[PDB]
């Protein structure tokens, strides 16, 4: 077989020589059997003199040079298949849960060529979520990238249970989780939380896959684990002809990655810091993420947008790709109302009459137009107050305060903490119910009752509770 | 014999290029003539590049370089406590030798997804506005981050010397063992921290490393991955640590002239790609095991300096995206008599709620939302009496209760102290109180609250929950204590 | 003798073949005896094929392409002890001044380890040094060190002078002061007062050592007479055991001199374009000013911010290494406000309660907080003006002018340009003083009758003064 020698060694990158004349292809995968575990290494480049540079996915200490280094004739090959759910799977495709092996029949490359373009689904599609705030006024498309813009602190775990839960178990599906370069914390919080809501079952059925590169992990790692997950998505797509959806957390660290690659192979830095390669990489991640005849594989993206910087490279390159956005903002928590999704900020590319109906758009810009003059009139009300207002827009305040409180929402997963029992409403209950309160039908009543109840039928039922008491 | 011994070929500016050495493995110890030591980073075609850890002076072409077959190491036990150690645990103090009871790695691997366990209790601080509104757990991550002179050694030590009244206990689950990494500090700075320390009788669980200015920079590189590695012992051993990084922009600046002079390319603000890699294989590993591990924690508090406020610079950007949560020390507020200056609308902790004492959660729920309330309206605080009677009134509360957060250096406060302060001022009892007698009040009251009133101290303190019976008491007894104010 | 011949020259860099293979270690010292006079050369680095590459002392002006060298055996070596007092030294040792031979028994080298941990030693006492600012907001520790920051054109010099006057004659001790980098203008001008002073009598007891590199000097020699400096304070602070004080004008010309060297050394360069080695090769020098068990050392450092720009890495790292730091700022000068120290930028490890007392600790505080109070509303001021303020701020506001117009001091050394004669102010004064105008005794009395006295007594006679008028 293939053998080469290490002649070269410099932090995460590793040199190779084929005195045998035979070289590997790039993108392919080679191995170091070393003390512990194995230490695999993509090839990056062809250097001549039969050598080839190569960055590593596991820590590069220890290596010695002239080691012997195997060829696996091809790129990573990870396990695909219903036996991958319930199991953490890292970037190499190697089980980390100390759960045994992945008995599955086949495994798949890393690395494919996204669909053509006689393949891609014509039209956009509507992907009905339970959550009001979202499929009012930034609903999410099938086969599409959704954009998380939020810290932990702020409800991102439980916006990303909720989704799993809801998308996956009310309609029908499974769901691949990938964490590229998530701070390993928050994973062994992740796995226990979907232990607890039964997302993850070890003695029966189990229907999500995680797919872990940890921030400690060399560049090489995080540059490659979400393929690792998307691959898996892609296999439930074409290989079981159903609709999933998969979660990349955080993409930031995506192009973090490849930054450090593209430096440490010598590549001329561009702007602030980012690889050349940076819109043409996000490409060949993101253009597998699209429908197929067989199915479509949704994403839901967090975006770290450093120093709130919204035009910094990394983000300003995801965004061209992603139609639907979902900021989890502070200041919304800071006034407590969960999920905390800001009406206003939050936008949808799909929010058009043609996809949503007349009937929903125009629910959503008279809410959208709502909320906006509450938040133009606050230094109004704050120097003033609210008897200078006109009687007109006494009641937009009004109505606003009705409706900022009324898109919150109980998760059927914080029954536990919250103690509230949680629920999910469609959009037509949604549209409708939010119809009612701007067409001053439910005007009578006050604001708390809107505060954690999914849907009018169950707002008058709390006014009067709450009346009664 | 050119495998195991190697000539130099060139040498400058604390890096040398040794020919030979062909069965060297990277990040390994070489012993040259004179016996200087470095690190071998560089393995290339037909030339290592050693790191020296002392003078080049000593090292001259054509010296002899003989490789120890030894990843970098350092002593690891309970002896090192109360003991000043150089970047590879040799004894600067001059009380003598070290007892260790093992030698342990640098770069070791941090643990997994699997072993570790949630973060559920706390690092008490002693500090009003840290505990209260941007809680530390066991396990956790926190980066200090301000500018020049701002205060962060400070909250660094007075975490530390609030742990006095738990390590003399005899319970081996509250006491938190401290390791202080000085990385670019000057030897008088760190004199002067022992000081401290000493008075208040804090070393004997307080381990300092010192990667002093003079030292060579592979040290100041090194010494935060062996402190690590001296706290992961506490943490295998099913102790708890709490190590501060004082400050990892210099070792950033550390591993730059490295890597400038080993001719690596640059990336960012002449930093190397690969600064993420080192900071973040140092970071996490901190953990918070399971019983199944031994129920050990290390916790983190990296300190950053940033010039003129910029968190867009690349060290801040990366630590930043690295932590669990940030205190943000701002200067604005220190010559404002807000001290400890902890701006609490940039400070934010990912953790929450759950590394909280209950009793002060209780209580840091509502004084973080009026305290938001407060920051929304701040731009017209000057203008108060034209506002709107709403405004007027949470300018008044935020005021008294930013005040309120105030404490002095080396003064930490037990969370018995911080509960009744901080009710007080959420439930509005402080607002007939005029701001300046804020710090007559939190004196004053305290003391009577101990005198009169010890039984809710002690059961705030033992019972760890504020039970109604118990809040309807102390409303009691701040209401039988603004009368007399 | 171990001889070579120069193979390159380029600006200060020298490179130097030696035939056989002893070569010379590094920081040794070679000469060439060029008929112009000798010129001293410094190893820097051994490039390899017998070859070092060293840093020139003198102009390279004249060097020829095969020209001998001759190495001395050691580093650069400078008199040491009591006969150095009264005297003017060059870099390499020699006398500049022309009184003939520096006779002393010990030569020692300018190359040499700081102390150790071990040998630290801590003090807390207060150098009252009669300026107001400095002895109420910033005081300085004695054995401690002490830096005046500042860009060109703010004062540093006359601030320097000034210390000069009012500590080195209460020292008692002995005095070092190392030019780097600064106007011989203002050495002549300080040669001359000390010697009228009668700290320098040319033909009798001295207590004041010069050593002299000025602008006008090659980058090799601003690079090292600094540690000729502190090799005479060190030998004054180890071998006699004297207090000694140690004025260094100006530190930022060191890594100025290293960062022009670099690139022709072969250094990839850094940040805004200093060398790698700035933080460590200023941490070798700086670690040396330092008081130790065996002896004290006052050190006195002005550091030059290029462009104002404080940020620059030279001063961001030299802060580090002070425990007292005034900053002088050009706004407070186009104000008019000399001495020109930023109340708020500037800061000492001494201004705590246990040390400085209660009394002048709150009192510190105040005026901090009056004059940051005063610099918040000064974008209102601007637009709006003074009316709007409320009754405090108004107050404090005219309190904050006068407070900042009363730091101003007029120094005995700037009369020559200023005219008006000098006042010391002591500490206690201070403090009593800055306390009765927080207190509000001198609400009726002008801001002009702060500007440019002494205490509150000048002002109570100027305010008399201008009144008659
Ligand atoms: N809570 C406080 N109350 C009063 N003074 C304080 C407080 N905290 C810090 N200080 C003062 O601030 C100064 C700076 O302290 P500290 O060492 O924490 O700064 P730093 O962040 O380490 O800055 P650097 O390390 O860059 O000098 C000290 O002189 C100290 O007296
Ligand atoms: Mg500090």
């Amino acid at each position: 077989p293939i053998t080469g020698k290490v002649t070269a060694v410099i932090g995460a990158i590793v040199d190779v020589h084929f005195e045998q004349s035979e070289l590997p292809a790039i993108l392919n995968a080679l191995e170091i059997k070393t003390p512990q575990g194995k230490l695999v290494l993509e090839v990056a480049q062809h250097l001549g003199e039969n050598t080839v540079r190569t960055i590593a996915m596991d820590g590069t200490e220890g290596l010695v040079r002239g080691e012997k280094v195997l060829d696996t004739g091809g790129p990573i090959s990870v396990p695909v298949g219903r036996e991958t759910l319930g199991r953490i799977i890292n970037v190499i495709g190697e089980p980390i849960d100390e759960r045994g092996p992945i008995k599955s029949k086949l495994r798949k490359p890393i690395h494919a060529d996204p669909p053509s373009f006689a393949e891609q689904s014509t039209s956009a599609e509507i992907l009905e979520t339970g959550i009001k705030v979202v499929d009012l006024l930034a609903p999410y498309a099938r086969g599409g990238k959704i954009g998380l813009f939020g810290g932990a602190g702020v409800g991102k775990t439980v916006f990303i249970q909720e989704l799993i839960n809801n998308i996956a178990k009310a309609h029908g599906g499974f769901s691949v989780f990938t964490g590229v370069g998530e701070r390993t914390r928050e994973g062994n919080d992740l796995y226990r939380e979907m232990k607890e809501t039964g997302v993850i079952n070890l003695e029966g059925e189990s229907k999500v896959a995680l797919v872990f590169g940890q921030m400690n992990e060399p560049p090489g790692a995080r540059a490659r684990v979400a393929l690792t997950g998307l691959t898996i998505a892609e296999y439930f797509r074409d290989e079981e002809g159903q609709d999933v959806l998969l979660f990349i957390d955080n993409i930031f660290r995506f192009t973090q990655a490849g930054s450090e690659v593209s430096a440490l192979l010598g590549r001329i830095p561009s702007a602030v810091g980012y690889q050349p390669t940076l819109a043409t990489d996000m490409g060949l991640l993101q253009e597998r993420i699209t429908t197929t005849k067989k199915g479509s594989v949704t994403s839901v993206q967090a975006v770290y947008v450093p120093a709130d910087d919204l035009t910094d490279p990394a983000p300003a390159t995801t965004f061209a790709h992603l139609d639907a956005t979902t900021v989890l903002s502070r200041g919304i928590s800071e006034l407590g109302i969960y999920p905390a999704v800001d009406p206003l900020d939050s936008k949808s590319r799909l929010l058009d009459a043609a996809v949503v109906g007349q009937e929903h758009y125009d629910v959503a810009s008279k809410v959208q137009e709502t909320l906006q003059t509450y938040k133009s009139l606050q230094d109004i009300i704050a120097i003033l107050g609210m008897d200078e207002l006109s009687e007109q827009d006494k009641l937009t305040v009004e109505r606003a305060r009705k409706i900022q409180r009324f898109l919150s929402q109980p998760f059927a997963v914080a029954e536990v903490f919250t103690g509230i029992p949680g629920k999910l409403v469609r959009l037509k209950d949604t549209v409708a119910s939010f119809k009612a309160v701007l067409e001053g039908k439910y005007d009578n009543i006050p604001e708390h009752a809107f505060y954690m109840v999914g849907g009018i039928e169950d707002v008058v039922a709390k006014a009067e509770k709450l009346a009664a008491e | 014999n050119l495998n195991e011994t190697g000539r130099v070929l060139a040498v400058g500016d604390g890096i040398a290029r040794v020919f030979g050495l062909n069965n060297i493995q990277a990040e390994e110890l070489v012993e040259f003539s004179s016996g200087v030591k470095g690190m071998a980073l560089n393995l290339e075609p037909g030339q290592v590049g050693i790191v020296l850890f002392g003078s080049d002076r000593l090292v001259k072409e054509g010296e002899l370089v003989k490789r120890t077959g030894n990843i970098v190491d350092v002593p690891v036990g309970p002896g090192l406590l109360g003991r000043v150690v150089d970047a590879l645990g040799n004894p600067i103090d001059g009380k003598g030798p070290i007892d260790a009871a093992g030698r342990s790695r640098a770069q070791v691997k941090a643990p997994g997804i699997l072993p570790r366990r949630s973060v559920h209790e706390p690092v008490q601080t002693g500090l009003k506005a840290v505990d209260a509104l941007v809680p530390i757990g066991r396990g956790q991550r926190e980066l200090i981050i301000g500018d020049r002179q701002t205060g962060k050694t400070a909250v660094a030590l007075d975490t530390i010397l609030n742990q006095k009244r738990w390590n003399n206990g005899s319970d081996e689950s509250k006491k938190l063992y401290c390791v202080y990494v000085a990385v670019g500090q000057k030897r008088s700075t760190v004199a002067q921290l022992v000081q401290t320390l000493e008075q208040h009788d804090a070393m004997k669980y307080s381990i300092i490393v010192a990667a002093t200015a003079s030292e060579a920079a592979p040290l100041q590189y090194l010494a935060p991955f062996t402190a690590a590695s001296i706290g992961e012992w506490f943490r295998d051993n099913g102790k708890h640590a709490l190590i501060v990084y004082d400050d990892l922009s210099k070792q950033a600046v550390a591993y730059r002239q490295l890597s400038l002079l080993l001719r690596r390319p640059p990336g960012r603000e002449a930093y190397p790609g690969d600064v993420f890699y080192l900071h973040s294989r140092l970071l996490e590993r901190a953990a918070k095991l399971s019983e199944k591990e031994g129920s050990g924690s290390l916790t983190a508090l990296p300190v950053i300096e940033t010039q003129g406020g910029d968190v867009s610079a690349y060290i801040p950007t990366n630590v930043i995206s690295i932590t669990d949560g940030q205190i943000f020390l701002e200067a604005e507020l220190f010559y404002k008599g807000i001290r400890p200056a902890i701006n609490v609308g940039l400070s934010v902790s990912r953790v929450g709620s759950a590394a909280q004492v209950k009793a002060l959660k209780q209580v840091a729920g509502s004084l973080k939302l009026f305290l938001a309330q407060y920051r929304e309206v701040a731009a017209f605080a000057q203008f108060g009496s034209d506002l709107d009677a709403s405004t007027k009134q949470t300018l008044v509360r935020g005021e008294r209760l930013t005040q309120l957060l105030k404490q002095n250096q080396y003064s930490p406060l037990a969370t018995e102290e911080q509960v009744p302060l901080i009710y007080a001022g959420v439930n509005g009892h402080l607002d007939g109180i005029e701001l300046s007698r804020i710090g007559e009040f939190e004196s004053s009251f305290l003391s009577y609250l101990k005198s009169n009133h010890n039984e809710l101290l002690t059961e705030i303190r033992e019972k760890g929950e504020l039970s109604k019976e118990l809040l309807a008491s102390l409303k009691s007894a701040t209401e039988s204590f603004v009368a007399t104010f």
